[PDB]
């Protein structure tokens, strides 16, 4: 649903770079280049941002709205 | 006592059902209603 | 080297865009409500009464409108599928017909007469959900990824399974315990199915049929059909010395009996046959259009029937004496049946019943009349049709007395467990064969099926081949005509069967033409015939779904054009080279020259199962030879939908492939885009679904990356302390606390309440307050002031949800408050209150429960490896290798050789390389990536080249001698948790018929102890324990018996002998006394004989 | 060997069921058949007179 706040294996906070990662994928950057410039070093806390789906945005279109 | 407030699923209007009346909405023509959230104090654990 | 085109992989999406996967289920219905609905209309259009020939009915036109609902009064508004799914309504639309009835003296034409309703598909052309946009799909609260194809009847999703059957209008030659036997099954457009069979015994042919009493020689039937001279009979049979020596006994038997004229033959047939109008007339009508209905007769000419029977006799002659038999497992003849033909039969039967019913209600009102005008609109009902359709769809028991057929288990509830199980249910195909252990051929993999049914996709258990699934590239042919086909055939130069005699058909050069089990005629030079037919088919004049093949053993060409055949597109080759070039695919990449234009330009073509029998197909382009006729587009299309989720299927073994195909529909995950709005009985959700690193092209074809049902986790293949047993896998406590594998369960609780025929109604009490404080009672604690529970609260065990009070007969009400039954404490999400179609109040509640993985849960590796949890390993353990990465789930290396799964290691390697590089690697079947270009890319970063890493143990603190296999793997969580598969019973409810624990864990029942375990207790020699847990803790009863006359008394007193002296008591289980008192009604008196055990 | 006197079994061998959906009681089929046999026995006696 949402990006996890901490990693599952080690426990490093990777929930503070999802918006930065999204903003970095539109400035003519490579996936690996952006992931290395974000601050991730190993593949322990790198798969949380690379392979991650965003379904809450699709779930907000069905959310109740006030009129 | 206080009128039981209910919300619709198409226009989301806060209406009330009085007694044994046709269950519908007074603004739209939708025939399904929802309920509000309780105003009590619930305890949750963050562990 | 050969010129290769690596661009034909984009033809498959273009072909799937128009039809394919699930669209054919909707085309079968869209063609049905546009052609067959009119076919049955023109079938029964005029009905007349019998009192006086002045009243008659006529039908102008019939059609179906849009899905509508009839509310309180004179209000028709468009309804939404989600609205019916939430109100437990039924998705149906009315049927508008134009009727014409003549009342009195003038004629009345009342347009737009409603006669009933009819269900509508979810993604049909008449429904609203078609041609919309995702923004508009979100406004109607419906998932845009929903493939559809199911029926909504009373708020449940029902899918009609495709069923395979044998072809009609054909000759089969089988072998039984005596020898060879021929059979012919016929079924025409009208309601008459027949099955005739020719049997051979002691060199004498006999014909058997359902209406015939005894067997009749075939020569008698020949003489009766119209051929008088016996020479022409043998001439039609066969012009050969060995076929004439086998027809001698029949000739001498026909000569023995005094039968030489057609009248005597018909008299013999009339004497033989029994039917419950002289014998000659009934014998003549029995041979005209009764035994063989698929062969029409113009006036009374049995010439075509004689020719067909002669070909059948020649077939059974050539079969006998050889080692050639026809088998039923061949899929070239087996046909498929969708939901269209079943609905066609049902609607035809219902329309005929409705026409015959009103004909009977208006025949006894015209003579005994009191007026001069009779209107048929007032004497009309539209409830029977709707009720019948709804019941036939819901129950699923197709019962048609006009067709004389009964079928059960055709419609099934659409499984909404996951996104793959829902789509895979639409591709499921069941067979007509029952649960038979003896049959093994049909269950076994047949060489006939190639790219039509996925071999790996099959359930594991009892059904080991009876349930099959379709392939990715598959199309079912619809129904068509035969006028232009037979016209072009006659124009090609085919000779009529009425011109040539019987001796010409035995000639080898002579070839016969068969069209849907019908002899078209005789033709020479069949090669040019087939070539010209294929050229005309490629041109565009004749439809593309026409199959034509040749048989040299039988020396005849078969022309198949009936609906329900299997075909997949194939690329045509031109003598050394495929017609498809790079310039033709560049235009497809541009946006023009679609599949339709390719089929119109003679670039690709469809082939049948029997059509591909007479052609050579090449797998790749380097294998293309000078004899190949067609080329495979893609070889990875042979796998199914559930088999496309397995990385490197060719690397894995077929049992593991089948296991993973069976477990793919069991894994829990995201259902769709609207899962919180829909309220189903049981629903499973995941917390944070990850994306598969090594995805497949089939995954992108179905867009499975948007709704994944698993998570990526770091796996280290090595042994651990003591909990790496064959399938036991251990977990990481820190990862489980961080939230790896968090699941949610959602249960539905629905309560309906209505009125009665009298003024008796219902009502809800609500909250109950005490006299001490102004707080609700413990019983009704979650209850609100209105009388229903509030959303966003927590319900524990034995708690009232909604107060329901029902009248017993001012009236006394009995309280039946629904109580929540559960071990853990659930939470309330929302409460919905609505009205049903019968003006009844319906209250639905959704209860959520969040769970965490623990010891006793079942996990899978998406590689056919299921395992239960071991021990929860803390973070102080799980040694890191170099950086500080701890294994999330430890895998056991001892189960790899037994399962023989090499695709798992390659999957781990490719996943590691991808997560290091930063791009997803393709792992499709019969291709993907190798282990040579990936092994050299893992070196640039700095890691080892294949899989090895240096690990230092954390328990002791010393480096490990051997290296460990580390890498990311895609795991999935399945159902059957330890919390639900756990129950116990000591003293609960019992049955009233027999005092024993009840069945089921939801009713607080016990376990059953059968003879399987009783034999083990007997083998040991322990008898006290056997009687303790079959009599003492099962049923113990005291019964008094008299010694003089063994009978059941009461309070130590007999009523037969009238004596209190002779009396004793015993301990007898309630079942034994039950049987003893139940056997007395069968005029049987069990008299016991009491003996002294002490002496 | 000829049925002349019918033996009524105990009532405890044929329990009755009740459904709490429309206040519906259903006896055992044995009891229904016994009470149907009794209705067929007196129509012969009344037809005689
Ligand atoms: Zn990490
Ligand atoms: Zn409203
Ligand atoms: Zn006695």
């Amino acid at each position: 649903m949402i990006i996890p706040v901490r990693c599952f294996t080690c426990g490093k906070i990777v929930g503070n770079k999802w918006e930065a990662y999204l903003g970095l994928l539109q400035a003519e950057y490579t996936e690996g280049d952006a992931l290395d410039a974000l601050g991730l070093k190993r593949y322990c806390c790198r798969r949380m941002l690379l392979a991650h789906v965003d379904l809450i945005e699709k779930l907000l279109n069905y959310a109740p709205l006030e009129k | 006592q206080q009128p039981m407030i209910y919300i619709c699923g198409e226009c989301h209007t806060e209406n009330e059902i009085k007694s044994r009346d046709p269950i519908r909405c007074r603004e739209c023509g939708y025939r399904i209603m929802y309920k509000k959230r309780t105003k009590r104090l619930v305890v949750f654990d963050a562990r | 080297p050969i010129p290769t085109v690596e661009e034909k992989w984009r033809l498959l999406p273009a072909f799937l865009k128009v039809k394919g996967l699930v669209k054919q289920h909707i085309d079968s219905f869209n063609y049905f409500i546009n052609v067959e609905i009119k076919k049955i209309m023109k079938a029964n259009e005029k009905v007349t009464s019998d009192a006086d020939p002045m009243w008659y009915l006529k039908y102008l036109n019939i059609y179906v409108g849009l899905p509508d609902v009839e509310e309180s009064f004179n209000v028709t508004r468009p309804v939404s599928p989600h609205e019916c799914r939430l109100r437990d309504m039924t998705y149906s639309a009315p049927i508008t017909v134009d009727i014409e009835y003549t009342r009195g003296s003038q004629r009345i034409i009342r347009n737009a007469l409603p006669i009933g309703r009819m269900p509508i598909m979810l993604r049909s052309s008449n429904c609203v959900l078609t041609g919309k946009t995702p923004a508009e799909f979100a406004k109607l609260n419906e998932c845009p990824l929903d493939p559809g194809g199911y029926f909504i009847v009373k708020g449940v999703e029902k899918v009609i399974l495709i069923q395979e059957q044998l072809s009609k209008n054909r000759i089969i030659v089988e072998a039984d315990r005596k020898g060879a036997v021929g059979a012919s099954v016929t079924s025409s457009t009208h309601e008459k199915k027949s099955r005739t069979n020719m049997a051979v015994k002691q060199g004498r042919f006999y014909l058997r049929h359902n209406t015939l009493s005894e067997d009749i020689p075939i020569v008698i039937i020949f003489k009766a059909m119209g051929v008088e001279s016996d020479q022409e009979i043998v001439q039609m049979i066969g012009t050969e010395e060995h076929v004439m020596a086998a027809f001698g006994p029949s000739l001498e038997e026909c000569q023995k009996a005094q039968i030489f004229t057609q009248m005597q033959a018909l008299k013999y047939i009339g004497n033989k046959v029994r039917r419950q109008k002289t014998k000659i007339e009934e014998a003549r009508e029995l041979l005209a259009s009764t035994i063989l209905t698929h062969v029409p007769v113009k006036e009374f000419n049995f010439r075509a029937k004689c020719i067909y029977t002669a070909v059948m006799v020649r077939r059974v002659i050539l079969a006998q004496g050889d080692n050639k038999v026809d088998d039923r497992d061949y899929y070239g003849n087996k046909r498929l049946e969708l939901a269209g033909q079943l609905l066609s039969l049902l609607f035809e039967d219902l329309f005929k019943k409705f026409n015959s019913e009103m004909k009977k209600i208006a025949d006894q009102v015209i003579p005994k009349q009191r007026a001069a005008q009779f209107d048929v609109v007032k004497h009309m009902r539209q409830d029977q049709i709707t009720n019948g359709m709804v019941n036939a769809i819901s129950t699923g028991n197709w019962s048609l007395k006009r067709f004389k057929m009964d079928r059960q288990g055709v419609t099934q509830v659409l499984s909404r467990l996951s996104y793959i199980s829902a789509l895979g249910m639409m591709t499921r195909i069941s067979s007509q064969f029952e649960k038979t252990r003896k049959v093994s051929g049909p269950r076994s993999l047949q060489p006939s099926q190639w790219g039509m049914l996925c071999p790996s996709d099959t359930p594991e258990g009892e059904a080991c081949g009876l349930v099959k699934n379709l392939a990715l590239m598959t199309h079912i042919t619809t129904d068509m005509e035969d006028g232009p086909i037979v016209k072009l055939a006659s124009n090609l130069g085919v000779e009529d069967v009425n011109l040539l005699c019987g001796e010409e058909l035995s000639y080898p050069n002579v070839f016969l033409v068969f069209l849907n089990g019908n002899i078209l005629g005789v033709i020479r030079d069949h090669k040019k015939l087939v070539n010209t037919f294929r050229l005309m088919r490629r041109a565009g004049y004749i439809n593309e779904f026409v199959s034509i093949s040749t048989n040299l053993t039988d020396r005849c060409v078969y022309i198949s054009s009936d609906g329900g055949r299997l075909c997949r597109p194939y690329i045509i080759v031109k003598k050394q080279k495929p017609a498809v070039t790079n310039k033709h695919m560049e235009e497809l990449a541009q946006g023009y020259r679609n599949f339709e234009d390719f089929l119109h330009e003679s670039l690709v073509e469809y082939l049948d199962v029997n059509e591909e029998n007479d052609c050579n197909i090449a797998l790749y382009e380097h294998t293309i030879n000078k004899d190949t006729t067609h080329l495979e587009i893609e070889p990875f299309t042979l796998l199914g939908v559930c088999a496309g989720l397995i990385p490197y299927p060719h690397h894995n073994q077929s049992p593991r492939n089948t296991y993973q195909c069976a477990m793919g529909k069991q894994a829990m995950g995201t259902i769709g885009y609207n899962q919180r709005n829909r309220i189903d009985t049981l629903m499973y959700l995941l917390a944070y679904p990850q994306k598969p690193m090594v995805k497949t092209k089939t995954i992108e074809l179905i867009e499975f990356e948007k709704l994944p049902a698993g998570q990526n986790a770091t796996v280290a293949v090595m042994s651990y302390s003591g909990y790496d047993i064959e399938d036991a896998l251990v977990l990481n406590k820190a990862s489980l606390d961080r939230g790896f594998g968090r699941c949610l369960v959602y249960k539905n609780a629905k309560c309906t309440l209505k009125r009665y025929t009298n003024q008796t109604f219902d009502k809800v009490m609500g909250p109950m307050l005490d006299a001490a404080t102004r707080k609700p009672i413990w019983r009704h604690e979650i209850l609100d002031a209105d009388g229903i529970c509030s959303p966003g609260e927590k319900v524990e065990n034995k708690q009232v949800l909604v107060n329901k009070s029902m009248p017993t007969v001012q009236p006394q009400y009995k309280d039946v408050p629904i109580t929540y039954k559960g071990a853990t404490d659930s939470y309330i999400e929302k409460v919905m209150i609505s009205s049903n179609a019968e003006d009844a109040f319906l209250i639905k509640m959704l209860l959520r429960q969040t769970r965490r993985p623990e010891i006793g849960d079942k996990f899978s590796s998406r590689h056919g490896q299921k395992g239960v949890c071991g021990l929860i390993v803390p973070q102080e353990d799980m040694p890191f290798c170099d950086s500080g990465i701890c294994p999330d789930i430890i895998m056991n290396p001892h189960g790899f050789p037994s399962r023989m799964t090499v695709g798992k290691l390659i999957e781990l390697l490719a996943g590691k390389a991808g997560v290091l590089d930063g791009r997803f690697h393709y792992g499709t079947a019969f291709g993907g990536s190798k282990v040579k270009d990936v092994c050299e890319d893992l070196v640039r970063h700095g890691y080892n080249y294949l899989g090895k890493d240096y690990v230092t143990s954390g328990i002791t603190g010393e480096p490990l001698e051997a290296y460990i296999y580390f890498g990311p793997v895609y795991y999935q969580k399945l159902k059957h948790m330890v919390l639900d598969k756990m129950h116990a019973r000591a003293r609960g409810p019992r049955a009233v018929l027999t005092r024993q624990p009840t069945e089921g864990r939801s009713r607080d029942g016990g376990l059953r102890l059968g003879e399987m375990e009783r034999d083990c207790l007997i083998g040991y020699g322990a008898s006290m324990l056997l009687l303790e847990r079959l009599m003492i803790s099962s049923d113990a009863f005291e019964v008094d018996v008299c010694g003089q006359c063994g009978l059941l008394g009461y309070s130590g007193w007999c009523h037969y002998c009238k004596s209190s002296c002779h009396v004793s008591s015993l301990r007898i289980p309630y079942a034994c006394k039950l049987l003893f008192q139940e056997l007395q009604s069968m005029n049987i008196i069990p008299r016991l004989k009491l003996s002294k055990y002490n002496e | 060997l000829i049925l002349t006197r019918l033996l009524v079994p105990p009532l405890c061998i044929r329990p009755s069921v009740v459904s709490d959906l429309k206040s519906g009681t259903n006896e055992d089929d044995l009891t229904m058949k016994l009470t149907e046999i009794i209705f067929l026995n007196d129509v012969i006696k009344k037809h005689r007179i």
